[PDB]
């Protein structure tokens, strides 16, 4: 049973706000992994119709500040207008303070805002749910998994896509902390991609990987392009095949 | 129907029918006026020991000379008894005066009624220039002038009982017996210090708490 | 029926109710008074391998005398903070001195009491429960319930496992094992990790030593204070 | 106008003239120039009289609410902040107002002075009105932390005196009141000129 | 029916206001009306329900006036009838305001009708239950009278019903001679009409609201001297 | 035709069907169910009725047959299951 | 409420009703060639009491900014008259860009009071949008829910799966030259259910140049020779 | 019946069906008559009462000197009235000096209660109003229904059971302008008197009584004030 | 342009044992002409408070309306009459009200308290009062006061009996003032209202004054 969005059950839960978060589930594919001196964020290319151009240059990954990137995996109309938002908070943030805003305080006003949808007034909730890697002053790299219902996370290694769940166990299965660096997050990426995407041998098409890096007192946030990519599918491809001969 | 603004059918908008039976879910309350004063009578009803009975509070001191005593949701009171103090703080500011209980049962009626309709019930009780007086308010934005009413759960027989013990002479010695004795009779448990508040009403005397604890010697006559 | 912010046939405010039912989704939270420090615990187990533990955020400070636990929705609840937070700050920057916990609690009751007035807004279903040092030394507790009101308690018990853990307070809820500050730190434990498994390290407590800061009891010392309600146990054959 | 206040050991005393003027015509000279906020508080006039009046007896609804709400009595401190942000939003529309708020609290006796362009500060002793210049300066010569009641009555009265006798818009009757632990009180009301006959010696 | 008559926002499947055509319903059951306009003004003429005997005097009387020179013979829901009476003179004052004069009375039933329109346009708002003549006269512009349905718009008319009965007091309506007859006979004539349409046959005793308008009141629309008026009352009655 | 009601007891009518009640069952009237009769206000004759045979249960259970002089007893488990009828 | 809104449980049904809606009847096909972008579209007025000269499926936005659509045509009047003050403004902040290709994506992105404000009502028209002064070319779709998909060759009428199928049948490619127009129009022949002429089809051409409809004579001469 | 859910929605058979319901609010409520005569207006209201040791409640309500009303059926939104009536009035004597005549009073009253008749989401007041008032044509008496639409009357009266006394003013309506004070004030009790059962009876604490007068403003006599009138009630129930 | 103008008038009241004296000019003017010679500042209000206007004409009559409806209003709102220093405290919310654009008007409040005393309640334009055994208002304020302060309080003067005053003194010495006043001050004169306020009501005479 479900009524206008604000409302309640009678055992007392937010069925619709349950609903919308479980239907983020659905459809859309992205990961967030945490490691030292670098962060990064895998995207599931969902539509690759030969007939797109790929001008925008990004789908799922988005440049939301200078020490920040976001990715959703909700429905694109509430999307666009969240990425927004976010821009705008961050921005604003800047003005007023002069400093790069910290990740928690922009994952926390965004995740208010979702709140305030989900709370008051005939509206919908906000159907997205969306990834935060960022570098801050205070806390160094860090990474963030917002939901629809308003309760955001302080994630280091997770998903949120269709096969979220089994993203995560492959994650947690081989996922080693602190010996964790750049590469090997790239590495452990892409082949947890390989493992949630049931076509093997997956293109660079299908696939968009950004990396925060921390430069010489300056943050980088570069998306791997094709090329390199697809390079780092061939190592994945020759450790896949080394490992399976070697037995 | 369900329309907090339609009219029933019959003869009376509903949705505040359904407003003014919340006093049977509120505890029970029940107030005397006498020539004396006036006793306001209320059992706390506390459901754990461990919560402070400091801490519920149905009679709340509008001002110096009005006291109420609350039955339903606290929650709603606390609204009303505070439109109530600004209302009596206001009138005193611009008339340097004491504001007649009357008035200000007239301004939170007025208030009551004007979102979705309180569902307390109020027995505002002070002196003034016409005598110790009691004003009975409803949830729906009705005031009467009484001289001993009961409110809350089981407000008919607390009523009942206080149509034939109440006399039109009586003083407050009287007043706070019958109205212990009467609380007793409805309410579960006895009438423990730490569970009955009880609030006097004097002409030269502000509303204090009875005697806190002291009061012993009011209830060891029950 | 009617699930709406309406008066109900029978009275009641369904809505509302079904709010106060939500509090049963959430955790276990316990606190307790004793006039030398007030301490209060969650007792959180989730923590996947993944996540960082130090967001979960379940006990935090108003004005560094002020702290409030979590017991139902999380944004809701952190909304609550945000609000309470800066009404405190707005209570000391008028009226200099300092924000007192009942003054906050009728703030945060009264917050509450509004969300459920009006159909338009949803009636915040969280249970907040607030201790904290006075001004004039008394420290308190009270307790809100997610429609409008605030209880000053000795002991909370809100959350999930609430009526057990209120009732093994209220039986043995004595003064004299209050007393010191590690009596009544021990006291909270053996009661809260009566709540669920308790064994490794799920018990999340909180400290406020009279004018200290708000203290986060560290891990090892939540195992020491654990091992000596283990001693206490002993001994009694 | 002429006002002062102190405090001491023992409470706050609180001495003020009682004469109101327009320009060179003396308006009046029995005017209860001392405000009884409440049985705990006390405020002086200076300046604009009306003004002075009107935001004082707007401080005491808004104590007397705050007491009611939080069932304790309100601070010193705390009446003096809320008047003086009151007062703030209007600084600027002309209004001129002076005042010395003081009472006794749980922290002791207290004694701020609130004024109109914005002043706001505690200290152990205040005096204001055209007056004032006159009163500082006895004040201080005979004013300790450890004087008695009756020797700081005298200096008050005292001081009165000088400032009514230096300035031109000051006299007529002397207003006294100590505020004490338990609440003010109401000491005496001099008039000058009895002050006068008493001081010839 | 069952969901397209709920609100007037709603159209019928067949393209239709339902809304408006329970409104007119109203109309329909009121008392009825009459207005005829003479060689040199209009007649207005009214019957009204005494319910109890109770009542004064001809009080909450279907004529009105909304301007010095238009007059309002109105039937339905009297209470919103009043409120557009109302209004209607408020337009009618604005007018005089803003472009000085009188206010033609084609721009009046024009305006007034349209406002009527806005509001049987909308959903949260319902159309007004009473149908209405507006007569005035003027040396320039002659004599007028404009009839507006709870709905629909104002249309010039010779001579009109509306309310119980419009039918049958149409149909000696047109079997009257207007258009050469002076509004004295008329009087007698819309009298005569309403004595003819049915008073007491289901019903209690009636009374004879009659206005008047013309250049023998040299505009100034006002209400017929009722004690001159009575034998023109004795003349219906024969 | 001759529509009539009742099912209204006064203190009067609840009494009565005290008595008729108490006539059954091993209870005697020394007991003053008066004050129960004024305890519960406009409780039908089916409450009453089950009031009488709540105070029976009570007695068996109490193991004691007697109910004659059983009143101390017979108040205290009828006051104790009006409050139950009341609140639960 | 008054938003775009009706979303249940992992269903936006009012938005996917839209979508059933825009399917239309009016192809609008839209092909991106390397020297510039071609929207061809069906005009099949009813009778010959209709007039081709009087309306017009394809609307300059500006300079050279062009713009197809799809069903619900008057909710399309709107949407590009909004469309022209949404560009109009930009351009006055951002004075004398001359924005169409760097402003052709902006002018997308901010095709968002298009739909993620539905007004109640969504909007029931999808519309293509070209662009060229950037020295490349761009096609993008703007839906009744979504946002820009940047197309290189698509349809939006009553056979836009078969039209799309077609468009990459005959290899919209990428090095065809600005007369991919052809094949703009073969594929509108196959959507197409009459002898088309030029009052019949009506198209705009988006180079680098600029964007200019193609009057009935252009029109015609390229349907000669087809 | 879905038609009578809604005050905008309008009945197929004609009349809506929300403010037909809205006139039995006054039906529902204690009786009250008021009577014209050459020079006085005075209205009888039954006090009714809630219990003994209650008051008999408040009616005949007061609105300045030369106008008084007596409300009957919903009193939420009858006080609501009374100050826009007060308010009026003295909006007319601050403007031009002049009592305001009851005529354009009752006008207004109409036109604004009309508006809620229209108005989605706004309940018709369904209070009756027998307005008493003295203006230069002599004393008036409106009565104004919750449909808006007013009536000037020599002498109606609203309540329960209302109808009889109805007729006997209808019946007795003749010799009412040549009546002195006391003796129209006797006619008015009767009327009262004969609406209630025959076990009920006038008394001094249940009756109140609402003159105004040429030389007479309006006064709201009770008990004692009552007693004058009472003598010589020829009392046949 | 400028919205003030002073129209003149004196006003003066008096709180005796049991009675309260309001006498005040009714010669309205302004600049150097005369309106009217029949122009009363005293207004009464209740059957015990009689209230003076002097100065700005205008604001005078639109602040007695005032009270008269707030005075309407109360009686109201709770069915009894207002005191007269609920009146006064009343008139001192509505002139600091209009604080920063005041009525250019002295009001002085005389009348009968609860005790059945005399109580005269002096104002401020700008909303000060006090209470006061007597007060003076308007332009002959400087030039009246010093009379019935000297004679009324005994000011200055020793070895005399502070004798409370009867209504005939108190008459005769308001008389005494007023025609002393009105030769030298042009705004005061051409006529005298006198009001006494006792318990059985409010007394007017009129006594006519130096018609030049």
């Amino acid at each position: 049973y479900d009524s206008r969005t604000t409302i309640f059950s009678p055992e007392g839960r937010l069925y619709q706000v349950e609903y919308a978060m479980e239907a983020i589930g659905h459809a859309g594919t992205c990961l967030g992994i945490l490691a030292n001196d670098g962060v990064l964020l895998a995207a599931e290319r969902r539509n690759i119709h030969k007939l797109l151009d790929e001008v925008f240059f990004s789908e799922k990954i988005y440049k939301l500040n200078e020490d920040m990137a976001c990715s959703v995996a909700g429905i694109t109309s509430d999307a666009n207008v969240l990425t927004n938002e976010l821009r705008l908070i961050a921005q604003r943030y800047l003005l007023q303070y002069q400093e790069p805003i910290p990740c928690e305080q922009l994952v926390t006003a965004l995740c208010d805002i979702k709140q305030a949808y989900t709370q008051f007034g005939g509206k919908r909730p906000f159907g997205v749910s969306l990834l935060y890697i960022g570098w801050d002053k205070h806390y160094g790299f860090q990474l963030y998994q917002s939901d629809p219902s308003g309760n955001y996370g302080g994630w280091k290694a997770t998903c949120i896509g269709n096969n979220s769940a089994a993203a995560v166990s492959m994650l947690k299965q081989d996922y080693k902390e602190g010996e964790m660096t750049l590469k090997s997050a790239l590495a452990l990426a892409i082949k947890v991609l390989n493992k949630t995407m049931d076509v093997s041998k997956l293109s660079a098409e299908k696939v968009e990987i950004a990396t925060l890096t921390r430069e010489n007192g300056k943050t980088v946030i570069r998306v791997l392009k094709q090329k390199e990519v697809e390079q780092l599918i061939k190592k994945h491809e020759e450790e896949e095949a080394k490992a399976e001969r070697e037995k | 129907d369900r329309g907090v603004n339609t009219f029933s059918p019959e003869g009376r908008l509903f949705q505040v029918e359904y407003a003014i039976e919340a006093i049977k879910l509120g505890s029970t309350a029940i107030g005397i006026q006498t020539s004396e004063g006036v006793c306001l009578a209320v059992e706390k009803r506390i459901t754990s020991p461990l919560m402070e009975p400091s801490s519920i509070e149905k009679i709340v001191e509008i001002d110096a000379h009005i006291g109420c005593a609350m039955s339903g949701l606290i929650a709603d009171a606390k609204t009303l008894i505070d439109k109530a103090r600004v209302e009596t703080q206001n009138h005193w500011f611009t008339y340097n005066e004491t504001m007649t209980v009357e008035s200000v049962t007239q301004a939170v009626s007025n208030l009551a009624l004007q979102s979705r309709p309180f569902g307390v019930a109020l027995l505002f009780g002070g002196v003034d220039e016409k005598g110790p007086q009691l004003f009975h308010m409803d949830p729906s934005g009705t005031f009467v002038q009484c001289d001993a009413r009961a409110i809350g759960s089981a407000s008919e027989g607390a009523q009942s009982s206080l149509q034939e013990v109440y006399h039109k002479s009586m003083t407050l010695k009287e007043a706070i017996k019958s109205s212990l004795i009467i609380l007793k009779q409805v309410m579960e448990e006895k009438l423990n210090a730490t569970n009955i508040e009880l609030a006097t009403v004097q002409p030269g005397q502000n509303f204090h708490m009875f005697t806190k604890e002291e009061l012993e010697e009011v209830i060891k006559d029950i | 029926d009617r699930a709406i912010t309406v008066f109900s046939p029978d009275g009641h405010l369904f809505q509302v109710e079904y709010a106060q039912e939500a509090v049963k989704k959430g955790s276990t939270a316990v606190g307790v008074r004793g006039r030398d420090i007030v301490v209060l615990g969650v007792e959180k187990k989730s923590v996947a391998k993944l996540q960082d533990e130090r967001t979960v955020r379940k006990i935090c400070a108003l004005d560094d005398n002020v702290c409030m636990a979590f017991a139902g929705l999380t944004a809701d609840a952190r909304i609550v903070i945000n609000r309470a937070r800066v009404e405190c700050q707005s209570h000391r920057l008028t009226v200099e001195d300092p924000v007192t916990v009942e003054y906050i609690t009728r703030y945060i009751a009264s917050l509450k009491q509004r969300y459920t007035q009006s159909n338009g807004r949803r009636p915040f279903g969280i249970s907040a429960l607030i201790v904290g040092f006075d001004f004039d030394g008394t420290p308190r507790l009270y307790q809100t319930d997610p429609s409008g009101t605030y209880h000053a308690w000795k002991a909370n018990a809100i959350g999930r496992g609430a009526k057990s853990v209120r009732e093994f307070l209220e039986k043995n809820y004595t003064d004299e094992a209050i007393e010191t500050d590690d009596l009544t730190i021990k006291l909270v434990i053996k009661a809260l990790l009566e709540v669920v498994q308790s064994g490794g390290k799920n018990i999340e407590l909180a400290v406020m030593r009279r004018d200290q800061s708000l203290k986060i009891l560290n891990p090892e010392e939540i195992e020491k204070y654990v091992a000596e309600i283990e001693k206490e146990k002993e001994e009694n054959e | 106008t002429t006002t002062l206040a102190f405090k001491f050991r023992h409470g706050v005393i609180v001495a003020a003239d009682s004469r109101a003027t327009a320009g060179a015509y003396i308006a009046s000279q029995t005017v209860k120039k001392v405000i009884e906020i409440n049985p705990y508080l006390l405020g002086t006039m200076a300046g604009g009289a009306a003004d002075c009046s009107f935001w004082e007896r707007l401080l005491a609804r808004q104590c007397r609410i705050y007491e009611l709400r939080n069932k304790e009595r309100i601070s010193v401190a705390a009446a003096s902040k809320l008047l003086a942000n009151m007062v703030y939003q209007y600084k600027g529309m002309g209004l001129s107002m002076g005042t010395m708020i003081c009472g006794w609290d749980k922290r002791g006796p207290g004694l701020y002075y609130v004024d109109s362009e914005g002043n706001r500060i505690s200290g152990a002793t205040f005096s204001v009105g055209s007056g004032s210049v006159y009163a500082y300066g006895v004040m201080d010569r005979g004013y300790s932390y450890d004087l008695e009641v009756e020797q700081a009555y005298d200096l008050a009265r005292r001081a009165i005196y000088q400032a009514t006798y230096r300035d031109a818009y000051s006299g007529g009757a002397v207003n006294l009141y100590h505020v004490r632990e338990d609440g003010w009180i109401r000491v005496s009301s001099d008039n000058v000129a009895d002050l006068h006959e008493k001081y010839s010696g | 029916g069952t969901g397209y008559d709920l609100s007037a926002s709603t159209f019928s499947p067949d393209g239709r206001v339902f809304q408006v055509e329970y409104a007119m319903k109203a109309v329909e059951n009121s008392s009825t009306a009459i207005g005829i306009r003479c060689k040199d003004g209009v007649v207005f003429g009214v019957e009204k329900l005494v319910l109890s005997k109770l009542y004064e005097e001809g009080s909450n009387k279907r004529l009105f006036n909304v301007d010095r020179h238009v007059g309002m013979a109105v039937a339905g829901l009297l209470a919103d009838a009043r409120s557009l009476a109302d209004i209607a003179r408020e337009e009618a004052s604005n007018f005089r305001s803003n472009f000085g004069y009188n206010i033609p009375l084609k721009h009046l039933a024009d305006r007034v009708a349209m406002y009527v329109h806005a509001y049987t346009l909308y959903s949260a708002v319902r159309p007004f239950g009473c149908s209405f003549m507006l007569g005035s006269y003027s040396v320039n512009d002659g004599a007028q009278l404009y009839m507006i349905d709870p709905s629909g718009v104002s249309y010039g008319y010779w001579g009109c019903a509306i309310g119980k009965a419009r039918q049958a007091a149409k149909t000696e309506i047109e079997k009257l001679q207007m258009k050469e007859m002076t509004c004295r006979d008329i009087v007698k004539e819309v009298a005569k009409i309403i004595y003819i349409v049915h008073d007491e046959v289901k019903d209690k005793a009636f009374e004879l609201e009659l206005s008047w308008v013309g250049e023998l009141t040299n505009g100034r629309h006002e209400i017929v001297p009722k004690d001159i008026r009575e034998e023109a009352e004795k003349y219906a009655k024969e | 035709d001759r529509k009539i009601e009742f099912s209204l007891p006064d203190l009067e009518g609840r009494t009565h069907i005290f008595k008729i009640h108490a006539r059954s069952m091993s209870v005697e009237r020394d007991i003053r169910f008066e004050l129960l009769a004024r305890l519960c206000p406009n409780s039908t004759g089916a409450e009453i009725r089950s009031v009488c045979t709540e105070a029976g249960m009570f007695a068996i259970r109490a193991r004691r047959k007697i109910a004659t002089e059983k009143d101390f007893l017979e108040a205290v488990n009828k006051v104790i299951k009006s409050y139950a009828k009341f609140s639960a | 409420f008054s938003l775009t809104t009706f979303s249940p449980s992992g269903k936006l049904v009012q938005i996917e009703y839209a979508l059933a809606a825009v399917a239309g009847g009016a192809p609008s096909v839209g092909i991106k060639a390397a020297n510039g972008v071609v929207l061809a579209t069906e005009k099949k007025q009813k009778s010959i009491l209709y007039d081709e000269r009087s309306v017009h499926k394809v609307e300059p936005i500006t300079k050279h900014i062009g713009l197809v659509y799809s069903g619900m045509g008057p909710d399309y009047r709107v949407l590009v008259h909004r469309a022209r003050k949404l560009a109009q403004q930009y351009y006055l902040v951002y004075q004398e860009p001359i924005p169409t290709a760097q402003l052709v994506q902006r002018v997308a992105s901010v095709m968002q009071e298009y739909t993620q404000s539905g007004g109640v009502r969504p909007f029931g028209v999808s519309l293509l949008i070209c662009g060229w002064n950037e020295g490349r070319p761009y096609l993008f779709q703007s839906d009744p829910s979504g946002a820009y998909f940047a197309w290189k060759a698509t349809a939006m009428g009553k056979n836009y799966v078969n039209g799309k199928t077609f468009l990459e049948k005959r290899y919209n490619e990428d090095l065809e030259l600005e007369d991919a127009i052809h094949t703009a129009i073969l594929t509108l022949k196959e959507s197409f259910e009459g002898q088309m002429t030029e009052d019949n089809i009506e198209v705009g051409i988006c180079n680098e140049a600029g964007f200019r409809r193609l009057t009935p004579t252009e029109v015609k001469d390229y349907l000669a020779a087809i | 019946n879905q038609y009578d859910n809604d005050v905008t929605v309008w009945s197929p058979q004609g009349r809506i069906h929300q403010i037909e319901y809205a006139m039995e609010a006054v039906k529902q409520g204690s009786a009250t008559v008021g009577l014209k005569s050459k020079t006085h207006a005075v209205l009888v209201a039954l006090k009714r009462a809630q219990s003994e040791l209650a008051a008999h409640q408040k009616k005949i309500l007061h609105v300045d000197n030369h106008i008084g009303i007596s409300i009957a059926g919903l009193t939420a939104d009858a006080r609501l009235l009374c100050n826009f009536m007060r308010q009026e009035c003295l909006d007319s004597r601050f403007v031009f000096d002049r009592p305001l005549p009851v005529s354009r009073l009752v006008s207004l009253i109409g036109s604004k209660t009309q508006i809620p008749t229209q108005r989605y989401g706004r309940r018709p007041y369904g209070v009756g109003l027998l307005i008493a008032g003295y203006d230069d044509m002599g004393p008036h008496i409106f009565q104004t229904c919750p449909s808006a639409n007013y009536f000037d009357c020599r002498a109606m009266s609203i309540g329960a059971r209302s109808q009889s006394a109805r007729t006997y003013l209808e019946r007795h309506m003749s010799e009412f302008m040549e009546c002195n004070l006391n003796e129209l004030v006797k006619h008015g009790l009767r009327a009262l008197r004969e609406t209630l059962p025959a076990e009920q009876d006038l008394t001094t604490k249940n009756v109140s009584i609402g003159i105004v007068g040429k030389d007479l403003e309006f006064t709201i006599y009770d008990d004692d004030d009552v007693s004058p009138f009472l003598e010589g009630l020829e009392e046949r129930p | 342009f400028s919205p003030y103008v002073f129209n003149g008038g004196t006003i003066l009241a008096i709180a005796g044992e049991d009675f309260a004296i309001v006498a005040s000019d009714t010669r309205l003017s302004e600049g150097f002409s005369i309106h009217t010679r029949d122009s009363p500042k005293c207004y009464k209000l209740t059957d015990k408070t009689v209230i003076g206007c002097s100065g700005f004409h205008g604001d005078c009559l639109t602040l007695t309306k005032i009270i008269e409806a707030r005075l309407k209003m109360y009686k109201h709102s709770n069915n009894k009459a207002m005191t007269t220093g609920a009146i006064a405290a009343m008139l001192s919310t509505i002139l600091y009200s209009r604080r920063f654009f005041p009525y250019y008007v002295y009001n002085i409040i005389g009348g009968l308290d609860e005790e059945g005393k005399g109580a005269v309640y002096s104002f401020d334009p700008v909303g000060s009062y006090q209470r006061d055994s007597f007060k003076a208002g308007g332009s002959a304020s400087a030039m009246l006061q010093p009379l019935l302060d000297n004679q009324v309080g005994f000011k200055n003067m020793q070895n005399v009996e502070h004798v409370p005053l009867s209504l005939d003194r108190a008459m005769r010495l308001v008389k005494d003032v007023f025609i002393s006043a009105a030769e030298r001050d042009v705004y005061t004169g051409d006529a005298l209202r006198i009001c006494i306020v006792t318990k059985e009501g409010i007394r007017e005479e009129t006594v006519s004054l130096r018609k030049d």
